[PDB]
């Protein structure tokens, strides 16, 4: 009954029967099987391969963020939050370590101070040096400053993010915006970014699943250590873009992200599929669900 | 235990017998009555139900 | 004050030769001084002597105005307006009475006679009364006119049979036999239209608490307050916080209706306009650096920078006057034309007076409804913004909607008063001004006399009204305050119908199937077996446990002048805002109104629990509920708790701690024989065999264990602070265990019905099986009546032959069994028994 | 017990996708299962031959594994929507009669004992906690069945096969062939190739 | 520096209004009085003892207003258009002499928040007439200004108008008199302590698409029910 | 936020020229320095804060509902702690009356 999985009293029949879109979905699941078959034997392959396909947003990384109306100048000395004044220390770390990373002469009056989980940075095996080139590929309109990546315990990371100019000539022309609205805007978009792992998905498992197929002598013969992923979430054209995962036989549980992505009648067999797994074994004819 | 007539007490505006026993009335074929019926394809059984036995008449239409 | 007195120590108590059949004596005891239904007979008792005259004495005083729509005359043209004001002074109500013949005395109505003729066993009620009436004069005089009038019957209210009004009550049991009453039933229900009526115990949710929910609304927040007793007027307050941003606080009541107010607003009625000082109410500290208050002020401050459309105008006005009258123009239902009446300055004032008199009297009325506590209900009013915004920030969950500790229990008393105020000022009140509004229409102010003012409100008062007060109840008890016929089906059913506990009637699908489970505040007080089985009702009905039962309000003035009066505790009025959060000290509460601050919330809830155990100081029935997640401390005295007594569990902790003490002590001097200095621990109670063998004597009851520190009585909010051992032998296995010190013991069958214990070896039985029998058991022939004959009922069942069941049960101390000791083969014979049926001997 | 000393110590280390809280559960849902052990004290304390409680079961006529088990072995872990009892009693505590944060087993639903032994106070609290569930959810096996039962029925019902054995509505092909067969469903025969 | 009350400014500023020194020291308590007992200090209530007393916030409140007016018309420039209590009398002005009126106009709120908060916890009695007298000093702060000379007419009609508002204000929550009740535009006219015309539905407790547990799709009779038992 | 000197309400927070600059309903402007260089602001994981529970691990000695332990307390050494479950990740606190707490808190 759980978030993301609930199954409780009728819930999925409801799914299929009233033809909810996606979003309406509290059930979605989808199997994905390895491109290669000599990867699909092996556990620890499609461990990892599950743990790769995984969302972690920015957002679920963080403990706090605080938003600074201040501008970075390496020689001026800029007016700095009292509480975080601290912080530069670490940044004439930062300058001296990275002759090629210096602050732009386009910052803006805009700055993201964020104090990273360091829990969660160690359950789910994220590093520093991650985190940095996820942001700085997706956000080119941002200079990105970070603190050493340490094993001391009561010593925080700290990720600073300064808004440059450009983030404002985006579309600053609509004028129903003040610059609190655009960098408040900004952080939304920031915190949403992903970070290792596919939108739409949650959870991702490792299964076993039986499958036959045609030696070389024609005969059929049932394989048992097969190992495909499981995913809690769905998402189609996501597993359809990676590079580790059989594009051609991506099973989703989701009649509107099948059908909106392979057809009405790969829709047709989708509904039949999953009236039966809710009819269970005691249930009618095949007839009836078509 | 009920089981009433071939006739008895009307309703006034539908034409139909009454409701259960203690008006004694006739008994309800209700709703998921006629699906089985018609599923099973009992049409005749319909009209002899739902219409000798209930409300039906004789409608004239130009 | 400090408890002094000591019992024996814990060591020398001898329960090793105790049984569980023994304990079965405890809950005799607890069932022989509650009762089975006597809350309901208190109930009532109370509404007739002490209920119904208090609100008829103090909540139906009529102050109106009414324009002299009269022609013209000399004293006519000169005067515009009448007050019409009085009040009741005397109050009564009489036993039933019947009418003998045609024009006789009044002989008694004995509740059979009201059974067999349809009679109505309703006693008279008498009320006395002072009216007066003033008349303005355009010059600006004005004349009154004061008239006593004698007292007088006004209507009918109905009596519950077996209560002080009930004509069995002044009857022996020989003689309640033989005039065709039930000699064994207790009574607790309605004779009307010849019908038995029950009126059942209702869910409601705590009064005097803030109850937090979700849902456009972000969040939800209301708390229901009253000024103190089960029959005074209740005002809810609801703080809303939107998606916009804004906090709205909007007052439901008999003066306002659906108008959401901004939250600073309220504040600046009340004098405080200071927006440092506003906020400083809901924080606590403007000088805090706690990352708490970042996001309090966060909120708080977006929050008044939010255009309301209603309250623009006064929205940036710092001036108070104004914002009074601009929301009295708004809730007064007598302003039609703006600007019409702010030309004089009279008006203005009595606007601004009538505002404050209302406001002070409806908003938050259990901290005070004086001008005095406008300041003191401020502080608690950000309070409970305080706990709202902690809930957004999900510091803490919001409110269980299916807990106890948040839940009252009304009876008949309670909700028949509730239902006697809306008929009250419809049939009675409504019609005495339609009788003077015509009177003075008729007759100029000036021409009246003390006889024909007398002659107006008697007359107004026709047997219209008489027939509409008496029968408006009837409607309320049979229509259902929700109430159902009484069903005779057993003597099981009979009991079991007056100990229900209904709910009010939702179709939320989480809503509506969560409230259907047993809770884990259930085991003591609701059954957690007992349900009905089929259909849309299950677990939409509840039943007390045996020994759960409902207690009344206590004497709150008396704990309360203790609580100031102890130095311990300091006032409000001692305390600043930043003297809580800088000092850390916990706020008290006595019947949900803050009235100080202590240091140790802990010593002062552990003191007093140990001075309610005496009872000469604190009475036994009071609640103390520690919160140890915020360091609270709350005091309840009202009515409606479901209470249930406990055994006192009592350990030597205290000479075990020094123990080890010693020990360490003499091992850091090197002492080799150090364990030797260590005392083994000891936890037990004082229930002794030979109190089992006094309790069955009749020489010990209940009251006087409580006297003794033996037991004592435990509301669900109280029993969060309660570690509770299932049985004496759970705590006898456990006797040397030091890390399990529980708090009280207690006896198994306590969690189960009346109905539910009827089952024999019921934990041997599947669960959901033991559901059925509570079904199956009130509805099972046998003698339904011992006063059958004398009744002419419907569709009733008189079993001839009972038989004691050979494997009894303790439910049967109680009620009579009903059915046979058939002999019964377990066997296949021929096939007619399959599919649950059975084959019967014709002989 | 030696999961909660891994607790204790801090020894558990939850994989990733799980937290501490959700893999502890797991553990615990998997060590409070009875093994296919706890029917060799089970067989020998009855006669197949001559039992009547065994012979309903084993021969299928009525009841299954779980029923003897639970009369004779014990009920074990009640699962509620495949979890433990949850604290609803204010704070970490299931019920009033054991702490908060108790770490034992027998305080989120482990019924140690069997019928024919009985039931404790908690434990009984704990199968009627399990028992209320399935009133409840018979009781909307009717009205939810039937919500979606009408509804499908008046979507379907205009469905008619006509003389080609098509599936149509009233001009408008449904199905080119009922069930792709054209065959009834009380006349078929399951058949191995 | 040690503060005490002096009753000689209350006296000066009673004598500049031609009113009764009893209506200064009367503010924030003429609730429920006649106007008249106020004017010759009948039945005044004894001084606040409560740190809670409404009297001081009452007091207070008098007092910010009349900084908060007083520096709307200190801050007239900066308003896009200035409010209806200053905009009458600076109308005749120039812009860049309105944009002046902050450097001429002294500041009358130097120590006032600070010391009333530290008094209301301390003592409530000596804040009440703290806060009395702060009103009056600042009146005459504001009306023995005597330079420039472009200033004084234009400020000492302020000082008159605000505290004349302040008082009628407090004025009009005092007892009302007599007057025509029929001028609201109704009928009836109720009272405070009236309970003829209350909400019926209040007196009840107040407060509160698809039943899931309602049998409305399933067509079974009422007198059949027992074929849905669980058994 | 920023409460006016002269009327002590909420004053209206702009931005002007790389600066911040307050401006009240009764004209008063003033600028802020330092300590109002903070446009907003979130706090994750609230539910399990060490904030939360500060109130509730002190009290947790004395409150008879906690779980204990047989374990020694290094300070006084008594022979039975209370131990506590807090947060998601299940953090486990051992805490005495005496004033110990491990975590070293
Ligand atoms: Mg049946
Ligand atoms: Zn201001
Ligand atoms: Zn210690």
């Amino acid at each position: 009954v759980a978030g993301g999985t609930n199954k409780s009293g009728i819930v999925r029949p409801q799914e299929i029967f009233s033809a909810k879109p996606v979003e309406a979905e509290q059930s979605s699941e989808m199997l994905l099987r390895l491109k290669n078959p000599e990867v699909e034997t092996n556990k620890t392959y499609a461990q990892e391969i599950a743990n790769s396909i995984e969302l972690i947003t920015f957002e679920r990384l963080i403990l706090q963020w605080h938003l600074l109306y201040e501008t970075y100048s390496s020689t001026k000395k800029n007016v700095m939050y009292p509480d975080f004044a601290s912080d530069v220390e670490w940044m004439t770390d930062f300058l001296e370590n990275h002759p090629l990373l210096q602050p732009p002469e386009d910052i803006a009056n805009w700055c993201i101070r964020l104090e990273l989980n360091k829990t969660t940075m160690i359950l789910k095996s994220i590093s520093l040096e991650s985190i940095i080139n996820s942001l700085r590929a997706k956000h080119p309109n941002t200079y990105i400053m970070h603190s050493v990546e340490n094993t001391a315990s009561g010593i925080p990371i700290i990720i600073r993010i300064y808004l440059r100019e450009s983030a404002f000539r985006r579309s600053t022309n609509t004028r129903m915006a003040t610059d609190e609205k655009i960098a408040v805007n900004v952080v939304d978009k920031l915190l949403n970014s992903t970070i290792r792992g596919i939108p739409g998905i949650k959870n991702a498992n490792v299964v076993k699943l039986m499958r036959h197929r045609v030696d070389a002598q024609g005969k059929l013969v049932r394989l048992d250590n097969i190992y495909a992923i499981k995913t809690n979430g769905t998402n189609i054209f996501g597993a359809m873009l990676d590079d580790n995962i059989d594009p051609y036989t991506i099973v989703s549980s989701s009649i509107g992200d099948t059908m909106e992505l392979y057809g009405i009648e790969a829709a047709r067999q989708k509904i039949i599929s999953e009236i039966r797994t809710v009819m269970g074994d005691k249930g009618p004819n095949h007839r009836h669900l078509l | 235990r009920y089981a009433v007539a071939s006739y008895g007490p009307t309703d006034a505006l539908t034409g139909q017998p009454l409701d259960g026993k203690r008006s004694h009335g006739g008994l309800r074929l209700g709703e998921m009555e006629h699906w089985v019926l018609t599923a099973q394809g009992a049409m005749q059984t319909i009209i002899e139900k739902s219409h000798d036995d209930s409300d039906g008449c004789i409608s004239y239409i130009c | 004050l400090r408890p002094q007195i000591t019992y024996g120590p814990i060591e020398t108590v001898d329960n090793e030769e105790l049984t569980e059949a023994d304990m079965l004596s405890f809950i005799s005891a607890a069932v022989n001084s509650t009762g089975l239904i006597g809350y309901n007979i208190k109930s009532f008792d109370d509404l007739m002597d002490n209920g119904i005259p208090q609100i008829v004495k103090q909540m139906f005083n009529v102050d109106i105005t009414y324009k002299d729509q009269r022609d013209h005359t000399e004293i006519d043209k000169l005067r515009e307006s009448v007050q019409i004001q009085f009040n009741f002074t005397d109050v009564n109500i009489e036993r039933p009475q019947h009418r003998n013949y045609s024009q006789g005395n009044k002989i008694n109505l004995l509740p059979n006679k009201a059974r067999l003729c349809g009679l109505s066993y309703s006693g008279p009620v008498n009320l006395a009364a002072e009216v007066i009436l003033t008349a303005h004069y355009s010059n600006g005089r004005q004349e009154v006119k004061r008239a006593s009038i004698p007292p007088f019957q006004v209507s009918t209210f109905p009596i519950m049979r077996g209560s002080n009004r009930c004509h069995t009550h002044h009857l022996s049991k020989t003689a309640k036999k033989e005039i065709g009453e039930d000699p064994n039933e207790p009574g607790g229900y309605f004779i009307a239209r010849g019908g038995e009526w029950v009126v059942d115990l209702l869910e409601n949710i705590r009064f005097n608490t803030l109850h937090i929910h979700y849902h456009n609304e972000i969040i939800r927040g209301e708390f229901i307050s009253q000024p103190g007793g089960a029959f005074e007027n209740s005002s809810q307050i609801i703080i809303r916080y939107m998606t916009t941003g804004a906090i709205t606080i909007e007052i439901n009541s008999t003066k306002f209706s659906k108008l959401r107010i901004p939250w600073y607003l309220i504040f600046r009625m009340f004098g405080m306009t200071g927006d440092d000082s506003i906020i400083e109410q809901v924080v606590f500290d403007l000088e805090s650096n706690s990352l708490v208050n970042t996001f309090m002020i966060e909120i708080l401050e977006k929050s008044i920078h939010v255009l309301d459309p209603i309250f623009q105008p006064v929205q940036h006005e710092l001036n108070r006057e104004k914002i009074i009258q601009f929301l009295s123009e708004k809730v007064s239902k007598f302003v039609s034309n703006p600007s019409a009446y702010k030309s004089d300055e009279n008006a203005v004032q009595y606007l601004n007076e009538r505002q404050l008199t209302i406001l002070d009297k409806i908003l938050l009325p259990h901290m005070g409804q004086t001008a005095d506590t406008r300041v003191r209900k401020l502080r608690f009013l950000g309070l409970l913004i305080h706990k709202i915004l902690l809930v957004i920030m999900n510091v803490f969950p919001p409110t269980d909607r299916d807990s106890y500790r948040t839940k009252r229990v009304h009876g008949s008393g309670v909700s028949l008063a509730k239902a006697f105020k809306a008929i009250f000022n419809t049939s009675v009140i409504a019609p005495i001004i339609n009788g003077f509004k015509e009177l003075l229409k008729q007759t100029a102010f000036e021409e009246l006399t003390q006889r024909n003012i007398i002659e107006a409100f008697s007359a107004a008062l026709s047997k219209n009204t008489a027939s509409d007060l008496n029968r408006s109840m009837e409607q309320s008890i049979i229509s259902g305050v929700s109430t159902q016929s009484l069903e005779r089906k057993n003597l099981l059913n009979t009991i079991s119908a007056l100990r229900t506990v209904n709910t009010h009637n939702s179709k939320q699908t989480e809503r509506a199937d969560m409230m259907r489970r047993v809770h884990a505040s259930y085991p003591g007080y609701i059954c957690v077996a007992q349900s009905a089985d089929t259909g849309e009702k299950v677990g939409m009905s509840k039943q007390l446990a045996i020994t759960a039962n409902v207690c009344t309000a206590g004497e709150v003035l008396s704990l309360k002048q203790r609580l100031l009066s102890d130095p311990a505790i300091q006032q409000l009025a001692d305390v600043s805002n930043k003297d809580i959060v800088r000092k850390g000290l916990a706020r008290v509460f006595i019947n949900g109104e803050w009235i100080g601050c202590c240091t140790n919330a802990f010593e002062l809830a552990q003191r007093y629990r140990m001075l309610r155990r005496e009872g000469k100081v604190v009475h036994p029935h009071t609640t103390i509920y520690w919160d140890s997640m915020v360091d609270e401390v709350e005091f309840w005295l009202d009515v409606g708790r479901l209470t249930r007594p406990l055994l006192i569990v009592d350990n030597n902790i205290e000479k075990y701690n020094q123990a080890c003490y010693k020990a360490a002590e003499a091992r850091k001097k090197g002492d080799k024989d150090w364990e030797k200095h260590k005392i083994p621990f000891i936890q037990n109670t004082r229930f002794t065999p030979q109190m089992a063998k006094d309790i069955l004597a009749g020489t010990l009851t209940l009251e006087d264990l409580v006297a003794q520190g033996i037991c004592e009585f435990i509301t669900p909010e109280e029993a969060e602070n309660c570690l509770v051992a299932f049985s004496i032998i759970e705590l006898r296995k456990h006797k040397h265990d030091v890390t399990r010190r529980f708090t009280h013991v207690d006896v198994p069958q306590a969690i189960l019905g009346l109905a539910a214990l009827v089952s024999p070896y019921a934990n041997c039985t599947q669960p959901a099986r033991v559901t059925y029998e509570t079904n199956q058991g009130r509805q099972t022939g046998g003698w339904y009546c011992f006063s059958w004959p004398y009744r002419v009922d419907m569709n009733r069942f008189f079993q001839f032959y009972n038989e004691m069941p050979l494997v009894k049960t303790i439910a049967h101390n109680y009620v009579i069994p009903n059915g046979l000791n058939t002999i019964v083969a377990y066997m296949i014979y021929g096939g007619y028994n399959q599919e649950d049926s059975v084959i019967v001997s014709q002989s | 017990e030696e999961i909660n000393n891994r607790l204790l110590h801090g020894d558990i280390m939850p994989p990733i996708g799980l937290t501490t809280h959700d893999f502890y559960e797991k553990l615990q849902l998997n060590a409070l299962k009875f093994p296919d052990r706890i029917l060799k004290p089970i067989m020998n304390s009855i006669n197949p031959e001559t039992n009547g409680l065994f012979q309903m079961v084993a021969t299928g006529a009525k009841g299954s594994n779980p029923n003897m088990i639970h009369i004779m072995a014990g009920i074990g872990q009640i699962e509620i929507n495949t979890q433990r009892i949850q604290p609803q009693f204010s704070f970490g505590r299931t019920l009033v009669y054991y702490p908060r944060f108790a770490l034992e087993a027998q305080a989120y639903g482990f019924i140690c004992n069997s019928y024919i032994a009985g039931l404790t106070s908690p434990e009984f609290i704990f199968g009627e906690m399990n028992g209320r569930f399935d009133l409840i959810n018979k009781a909307l096996s009717t009205s939810s069945t039937g919500y979606a039962n009408r509804k499908a029925i008046f979507g379907l019902q205009s469905c008619i096969v006509d003389y080609y054995r098509r599936v149509s509505i009233d001009t408008r092909l449904v199905q080119q062939l009922y069930g792709e067969d054209g065959l009834d469903a009380r006349q078929l025969e399951t058949v191995r190739f | 520096e040690p503060w005490t009350f002096d009753y000689g400014k209350i006296i000066k500023t009673a004598k500049i209004l031609d009113i009764s020194p009893a209506v200064i020291e009367a503010i924030g308590a003429m609730e429920g009085r006649s106007y008249a007992d106020i004017r010759e200090g009948q039945g005044a209530p004894p001084p606040p003892t409560s740190m809670d007393d409404p009297r001081l916030m009452a007091v207070d409140s008098a007092v910010r207003i009349f900084l908060y007016n007083y520096n709307c018309l200190r801050h007239v420039s900066t308003f896009n258009k200035p409010p209806i209590h200053v905009e009458r009398l600076v109308k005749h002005l120039s812009y860049e002499e309105k944009e002046d009126l902050e450097k001429v106009l002294p500041n009358v709120v130097n120590e006032y928040h600070t010391t009333f908060k530290h008094l209301r916890v301390t003592d409530p009695a000596s804040a009440l007439l703290y806060s009395i007298e702060f009103l009056c000093i600042s009146f005459l702060t504001l009306y023995e200004i005597k330079e420039p000379s472009w200033v004084v007419n234009i400020v000492r009609e302020f000082a008159l108008t605000e505290l004349n508002t302040i008082i009628q204000s407090e004025k009009l929550l005092s007892k009302p008199g007599a007057f025509n009740f029929m001028i609201f535009g109704e009928d009836f006219v109720c009272s405070g302590e009236d309970s003829s015309m209350d909400d019926i539905s209040a007196y009840s407790s107040p407060g509160l698409l698809d039943d899931p547990f309602s049998i409305e799709d399933v067509d079974i009779s009422l007198d059949v029910l027992d074929n849905l038992a669980p058994q | 936020m920023k409460i006016c000197k002269a009327c002590s309400s909420c004053m209206v927070r702009t931005y002007v020229d790389g600066n911040i600059i307050f401006r009240c309903s009764c004209g008063e402007s003033v600028q802020g320095d330092s300590q109002n260089l903070l446009v907003s602001s979130k706090v994750y994981h609230t539910g399990e804060m060490e904030d939360k529970y500060k109130i509730f691990i002190k009290n947790a000695p004395f409150d008879p509902t906690n779980c204990q332990i047989k374990k020694d307390c290094p300070n006084c050494h008594l022979d039975y702690l209370t131990q506590i479950c807090i947060g998601s990740q299940k953090i486990i606190i051992l805490v005495c009356r005496c004033g110990y707490m491990s975590n070293r808190g």
